[PDB]
């Protein structure tokens, strides 16, 4: 693979491993899907152009719509949850253990 | 090349500016307003957050409406009409829903 | 919530679930699951609650995660192999990838973590959807790829689903968290024959799902969630809770019961394959999910807890509600053991 | 300028650990701004125009603007940079580490290997010679959306439909 | 009623008009309240539901007979005034009951506005049976881990219903209520204590006449004041109707109540919460007992409509 | 997979023709006796959970439940037949077709063969 | 990973017990490092002290069993002469088991676990001379 | 004592019955950590991703 | 469970995209079109097990047209055995591969 | 009764959930906000204080 895949499936590790160690605020967490999300874009962009799959170039912007409808999801939640504790901290979901 | 070479000559020309109006204007001495931020101490209405989320969603179908131009050269004209009516009317009828429902409320 | 929207909400749920079933292409299967997971979260919050709040977010950060990995072991298929089709996957990152979102979508361990904490939090009703209804998806996934799927991981994943749902329902008291780990195990014994036999997974999903059907149903007609509030059940209908207790000797898998099919095929398809320690291991860890279903039994009918005064005034008034499909239901998840050669049907 | 798709690239991964560090989300959110437009570049530089703007149009236009809408009502944060107290200021420079010890084992060693196979020659070899005519292969088949995936549209339409009733009904309360 | 009929078109709203309010008539023991909550559900149309009994349930179910107390309440209101500290636990055990009466006659009369919209005139509520349990705790008659489980029932139960439009007051003092018991004539009335009168009529203006002033109007009236049935009609009639959280209802939320109030076992779900507390635990044993008695008795073994024994039949095709 | 990807395989088909070659399940078969036992306990229970005698009450719905687990388990049986048949038919068909992976053992009586006594004392 | 396993497999029993135990150690090692991570993550550690400490203290414990049990599996291969006996294995369980409950400081923990261990150690042998397959490559 | 409670009563129990319960009880407690934080499962899933990918390749 | 509905309605929903080879719009060849295609006829009704090893030859090619791994090798491997001949001055770039010489129109 | 079958030292004060599924409302924070109309605003006319 070129060095530019490396780096962008790269990115996506990175954006990975930061959405699963958390720190804080769930809108961080929120960002890094996002993230992870706009570096499949580039992927398979770059994937589809260099084959040609001329049929499969609407697959990207598919892929960005449900990836921007799903993140509308998660900002619904979090304001939900910020609403009820007063912060977004990923600590105040703690009712439900277990 | 050339679109890089605009876009370099943009920033650098705003960033010089922001310096020589930043640091530049701020070297003349005058006084010193001993002035505290008197600071002593939050309005997260959906109000504001449903004209957020509405508009992404929409902006979403927007999206999927750009391609609009060069799908008319298409063959199956009838077919892709079809599909642009289709997404235009369901553009139109989530504005409906939330019209219709307790939304647009801005 | 209004009901038109509700029925609109749970059939888009399950045209998800028909897109993951019914496409022949990654990305419309991608699109399937992401339908499934938007039209999840409002049902799981159709009761507006801090806790439900709270078991949605953690439901879609997980789900959320698990899409993100699928496309990108999509995203990496296509480019091995230049291919979009649902077949045998060419890359084996990309392989032991989306095994690893498909096993987070489908909540076996170690995955497991957000299955309790969401199936308490969300209804009863709610709780029934999501350890039946969505599990369909990642296990037709999965069936279609089983020729890829490395016997090694998906051994490993399911002995553990297996362990730490046995582990955890011991512990737990309230009824929900209690199913959440008994459907671990369960799934630990369904993904277990996955790379032997799919339609022996067929079959356990199918006896799984009438039990689960069955149990949920008879929780919420005795609007229970916890041991001693199913305790109190005897006094007003003792007819549910007996029943109760026949489909959780059921789902420990005690012959002559329908819950032995599952395991005595499973069995039998490892052992053809030459593999006999690790389905010894699996049928002595269930033991585990047997001893909690048994304590649970105790409680609800097998012995009598005290109740309270105010039960004589709920004597006097009739349940309204009708679940048609309970009796049926029932039926088919307590006594059907004499039919398993009708498993023919399913191939 | 021959390397110019590579030193984008790093940029990208480099505005990546900046965001995946987790700062203060106004910090993050520029994080990704940064990152979403070099990733933009990197299309541009492979002949997506279109599929160029549109991250930079509907993600980075619409999807973080209202991303930043959120964290701007909901501030119950104490402002950091990416330099800031060692939780994000030590992820950031361990990131860009690990991300340039990848550099050097790919331009130094030409078959890198971590856990795919890369090359280190320059990605303009993979570029394909060929000629589109009056055409835009991007363009032409983005639009066969309309007339080809029929199918596509019809779902993608009413995923969209019944996220705005999801989306009401969540922040309904 | 159910989803398909809302889905029909079926909306509460349409049906309900300025007359549907719920009007509830509180006051101290003996305070002549029924008499003028008969008058005003008369001279404004609505439906009078008239204070829950210990049998409040045994009317509503079977043959509105009322069953032995055994088998319905196993509490005596005699007993607390004879014996207000029995170790028994009648007190809170009857308090208890009196409470799921209530919620029972709350649910019903909401049930009715939301299906007929005619008004309803009610002699209390759970928003005012705290009182009575209130005034044993102050009177020493129940212990505080009574009071802490009825707490807990109440903030699980009542929530989930709307506080009446209406509260009147009927405001006589503790020597006139005295004067009234004495004449009264019954010997438990005669033996209940002034300063449970007094820790009743406290609880109500200190904590329930506030509270409830707050969410609608509060009409105190004096014992004379009441008497003009007119006067007391026509100030509810001058009541704005905003006071109370129904102005803020839709026929979503009226879709949820009905259907919640005509499930009447949803409605008393939260009544049995397990906590073992002695005054309500009852044993295994009586309990079993006291079940199949109940399931003897005519018309309860089956279904309604399915006790041949009671006159049912067709019931091979039924 | 097994038999799920066979050639020929008419997809969504519960019963295709050539299972008309094979006989019907007969009526009084005794596996759709005990669906039809399954489909009158299922009424039984019906009658157990809404409060109403159990023996005698709806004798309609009872009937209507007998009827669909008898009707359903006609087909049912039908394909679990045909389903078995197409194993057995595709077992005998590569058997023939691969005479050298299933060889004829040489066939010797007891008297020829030795098999060591193991005492049992 | 299964680099570690061939080291120890392919150093032939009952021979080179330093390089076997060493092997043994490795491996154990591993299993502690990767319980440590688990440990902490589930369990998050109050400082960065107490984080390494557990580390420590884990992979310290895990690798002296493995080592115990390498090397006393391959001495009493060596001494008895004979390197295809379960016994061998089912002594350095047992050993192992000890290692543990002395490290635990608790005998109770150490007996059960030397039997439980020694019992593995010996099935472990038992498979690997009869050809048990503990995920069987799906054959049919 | 040494049949009917040493060993019946007291180390026959011990040996299979309690133990395995015991054993049991304890693996209970601690695949239900009743923790319930985002945080560490999400950490421990990240663990997994990388142990799998380095041990199946 | 693929329940093949597409297949028994005869009802094309996603199979125009799965390949290269399919028709694409205004017939823009894909860049492997002739690899693929040798591929998937190779492997037609021949089952998956048998194209894994039957038809590994066509598959193999099919990769290195996508992804140009070897080609890729091979033209470093040139590179580099040129920039070390340059670095001892014992090989000259030619005029035309300088550029020196005009190009062909 | 109880969070856990076996609880531990940590769980015995942990509080088993409500009866309903509702968490008690928390601190119950009011967001009403208290605006000044500063003199300054032209409405104000310079000299006007509208405490809001």
């Amino acid at each position: 693979m070129p060095l530019v895949y490396m780096n962008i499936i790269m990115a996506f590790a990175i954006a990975l491993a930061g959405l699963l160690m958390y720190r804080s605020h769930l809108m961080s967490s929120l960002l890094c899907l996002e993230g992870m999300m706009l570096s499949l874009f580039i992927m398979s962009t770059l994937i589809i152009l260099n084959t040609h799959f001329t049929l499969a170039n609407m697959m990207p912007i598919i892929l960005l719509v449900f990836a921007a409808c799903e993140a509308a999801l998660g900002l619904s939640l979090l304001v939900m949850v910020s609403n009820t504790y007063g912060t977004d901290y990923v600590q105040n979901l703690n009712l439900l253990q277990c | 090349m050339n679109i890089m070479l605009t876009l370099l000559t943009n920033v650098t020309l705003a960033s010089l500016l922001v310096l020589i109006a930043f640091w530049l204007p701020q070297l003349n001495a005058y006084s010193e307003k001993t002035s505290p931020y008197e600071c002593g101490f939050l309005p997260f209405s959906m109000k504001f957050f449903l004209v957020a989320i509405t508009f992404l969603l929409f902006d979403l179908e927007i999206a999927l409406l750009l391609p609009l131009p060069w799908a008319s050269q298409t063959n199956n004209l009838k077919t892709m009409l079809t599909m642009a009516l289709f997404l235009l009317i369901l553009l139109a009828a989530s504005l409906a829903y939330e019209w219709t429902q307790k939304g647009l409320e801005w | 919530m209004n009901p038109i929207i509700y029925t609109t909400l749970i059939m888009t749920v399950m045209s998800g679930t028909m897109l993951v079933m019914i496409s022949s292409h990654w990305l419309l299967i991608w699109i399937g699951f992401e339908m499934n997971l938007l039209a999840m979260i409002p049902v799981l919050m159709k009761n507006f609650n801090p806790r439900a709040t709270e078991a949605a977010t953690k439901y879609f950060l997980t789900q959320a995660t698990a899409s993100m990995m699928l496309m990108m072991a999509i995203i990496i298929n296509l480019l091995y192999s230049g291919q979009w089709t649902i077949t045998k996957m060419f890359n084996p990152v990309a392989m032991t990838m989306m095994t690893m979102a498909l096993a987070m979508k489908l909540g076996l361990s170690p995955f497991h973590f957000w299955v309790p904490e969401v199936t308490q939090g969300i209804s009863l009703q709610a709780g029934l959807l999501l350890l039946t209804w969505q599990k369909l998806a990642p296990l037709s996934v999965l069936c279609q790829i089983s020729q890829s799927i490395n016997p090694n991981l998906m051994l490993t994943m399911a002995m553990l689903s297996i362990l730490i749902g046995g582990w955890g329902g011991l512990n737990q008291t309230q009824l929900r968290k209690i199913m959440a780990y008994s459907s671990i195990a369960h799934m630990g014994w369904m993904t277990a024959v996955l790379p032997y036999n799919t339609t022996m997974t067929i079959l356990n999903l199918l006896i799984y799902i009438t039990m689960t059907l069955a149990m949920f149903m008879l929780l919420i007609h005795s609007s229970a969630t916890t041991t001693l509030s199913l305790s109190h059940t005897w006094n007003k209908m003792p007819v549910i809770t007996s029943l109760m207790m026949v489909t959780l000797l059921s789902m420990g898998g005690l012959p002559p019961l329908s819950g032995f099919m599952p395991k005595w095929m499973i069995i039998q398809e490892m052992t053809k394959n030459e593999s006999i320690i690790m389905p010894t291991l699996m049928a002595m860890t269930a033991l585990l999910n047997l001893y909690f279903y048994m304590r649970l039994a105790y409680s609800s009918s097998l012995t009598m807890f005290p109740s309270t005064n105010n039960m004589k005034m709920k004597w006097q008034f009739e349940h309204t509600k009708q679940m048609k499909l309970l009796p049926t239901m029932i039926v088919l998840s307590t006594l059907v053991l004499p039919m398993t050669p009708a498993l023919s049907s399913l191939n | 300028t021959m390397y110019i798709a590579f030193i984008l690239s790093t940029i990208f991964v480099i505005g990546f650990v900046g965001f995946s560090s987790k700062p203060s989300p106004i910090y993050g959110g520029l994080g990704l701004i940064v990152s979403g437009g070099v990733g933009c570049g990197i299309v541009l530089n492979f002949g997506g125009s279109f599929l160029g703007l549109m991250v930079f149009l509907i993600y980075l236009g619409g999807m973080l603007v209202v991303f930043g809408y959120t964290t701007a009502m909901a501030t119950e944060m104490y402002p950091e940079v990416w330099v800031s107290n060692k939780t994000v200021f030590g992820a950031f420079v361990s990131g860009l580490m690990m991300e340039f010890c990848m550099v050097y084992y790919a331009l130094k060693e030409e078959e890198v290997e971590i856990i795919f196979k890369f090359n280190g020659l320059g990605d303009w070899v993979i570029y394909d010679t060929g000629d589109s005519g009056f055409f835009s292969e991007e363009a032409m088949g983005i639009a066969a959306l309309y007339s080809y995936g029929t199918w596509l549209v019809i779902v993608t339409g009413w995923s969209l439909l019944i996220g705005v009733v999801v989306i009401m009904e969540i922040t309904r309360g | 009623y159910g989803p398909l009929a809302f889905v029909l078109g079926e909306r509460t709203t349409r049906k309900l008009t300025e007359t549907s309010k719920v009007i509830t008539v509180d006051g101290n023991i003996c305070s002549g309240k029924g008499r003028l909550a008969r008058e005003i559900a008369e001279k404004l149309g609505l439906r009078h539901f008239p204070e829950a009994g210990i049998h409040y349930a045994d009317s509503t179910t079977g043959d509105g007979k009322p069953l032995d107390v055994q088998l319905s309440g196993n509490c005596s209101l005699e007993k607390f005034y004879d014996d207000p500290k029995s170790n028994d636990g009648n007190s809170y055990r009857l308090q208890s009951w009196l409470y799921a009466s209530r919620l029972l006659q709350y649910a019903d009369a909401l049930e009715h506005l939301l299906s007929t919209g005619q008004g309803v005139v009610l002699e209390r509520s759970i928003y005012s049976d705290f009182v009575f349990l209130e005034a044993m705790y102050r009177q020493g008659f129940i212990r505080k881990q009574c009071v802490e489980h009825y707490n807990e029932v109440k903030k699980v139960t009542a929530c989930e219903y709307l506080p009446p439009h209406v509260v009147v007051y009927v405001d006589v003092p503790v020597p006139e209520i005295q004067s009234r018991i004495q004449k009264k004539g019954n010997p438990h009335e005669m033996k209940i204590t002034a300063a449970y009168l007094q820790d009743i009529e406290n609880a109500y203006k200190k904590t329930f006449l506030p509270e409830m002033s707050e969410k609608c109007e509060v009409l105190q009236y004096s014992a004379r004041e009441a008497e003009d049935a007119e006067k007391v009609v026509e100030d509810i009639e001058y009541l704005k109707c905003d006071k109370g959280p129904w102005p803020d209802q839709d026929d979503r939320t009226f879709h949820r109540l009905r259907m919640l109030v005509q499930n009447k076992l949803e409605v008393l779900n939260y009544t049995t919460i397990p906590v073992y507390l002695p005054e309500i635990t009852i044993g295994a044993h009586q309990s079993d007992r006291v079940f199949q008695k109940f399931t003897e008795l005519p018309g309860r073994k089956y279904s309604p409509g399915y006790n041949e024994d009671v006159g049912d039949k067709w019931i091979w095709l039924k | 997979t097994m038999m799920s990807g066979r050639p020929g395989r008419v997809p969504l088909q519960f019963l295709p023709n050539e299972a008309r070659s094979l006989p019907p399940p007969k009526l009084t078969d005794p596996r759709l006796v005990y669906m039809g036992f399954l489909g009158y306990c299922s009424g039984l229970i019906d009658n157990a959970i809404r409060r109403r005698p159990v023996v005698s009450a709806g004798l309609h719905r009872q009937l209507l439940y007998v009827t669909s687990f008898v009707f359903f388990g006609y087909y049912l049986l039908k394909r679990q037949d045909y389903m078995y048949a197409l194993r057995d038919h595709d077992m005998f068909a590569y058997v023939k077709s691969h005479p050298e992976d299933f060889p004829e053992k040489d066939k010797k009586t007891y008297g020829e063969i030795l098999e060591e006594f193991h005492p049992v004392r | 990973a299964k680099t570690l396993l061939h080291k120890y497999s392919d150093i032939p029993e009952g021979t080179e017990c330093h390089r076997k135990a060493y092997a043994s150690t490795s491996i154990g090692g591993a299993t502690g490092l990767i319980v440590s991570a688990y440990s902490i993550a589930l369990k998050p550690p109050a400082s960065f002290l107490e984080g390494v400490a557990r580390t420590g203290r884990y992979t310290f414990t895990s690798a002296a069993i493995g080592a115990i049990f390498g090397l006393t599996s391959c001495i009493s291969a060596q001494v008895r002469e004979k390197p295809d006996d379960p016994l061998n294995y089912f002594i350095g369980g047992c050993a192992g088991g000890l290692t543990l409950g002395a490290r635990t400081r608790s005998y109770g923990i150490g007996a059960a676990a030397c039997a439980y261990m020694g019992l593995t150690a010996a099935l472990v042998k038992m498979g690997q001379l009869e050809g048990w397959q503990v995920f069987a490559e799906p054959k049919v | 004592k040494s049949a009917s409670s040493l060993l019946d009563l007291i180390w026959l129990e011990t040996i299979l019955p309690k133990t395995t319960s015991f054993i049991q009880m304890k693996m209970s407690i601690m695949v239900s950590n009743q923790k319930g934080l985002i945080k560490l499962y999400f950490l421990s899933f990240l663990i997994t991703i990388m142990i799998s990918m380095t041990l199946f390749n | 469970p693929f329940f093949d509905v597409q297949k028994r309605l005869g009802l094309d929903l996603d199979r125009w995209m799965t390949i290269q080879s399919a028709e694409q719009p205004h017939k823009i060849p894909g860049r492997c079109h002739a690899f693929e295609k040798e591929w998937i006829e190779c492997a037609h009704g021949i089952g998956g097990i048998r194209a894994e090893k039957e038809c590994k030859i066509e598959f193999d090619d099919f990769v290195e047209c996508l992804l140009r791994q070897k080609t890729m090798k091979r033209l470093s491997a040139i590179k580099r055995q040129r920039d070390k001949l340059i670095k001892e001055g014992k090989y000259t770039p030619p005029p035309h591969h300088l550029g020196k010489e005009d190009p062909r129109p | 009764g109880g969070a856990v079958m076996y609880p531990t030292k940590e769980t015995a004060h942990w509080k088993p959930p409500p009866w309903n599924d509702v968490d008690p409302p928390k601190d119950t924070l009011v967001s009403n906000l208290t605006l000044n109309f500063g003199p300054q605003h032209p409405a104000a006319h310079g000299v006007l204080r509208l405490v809001m």
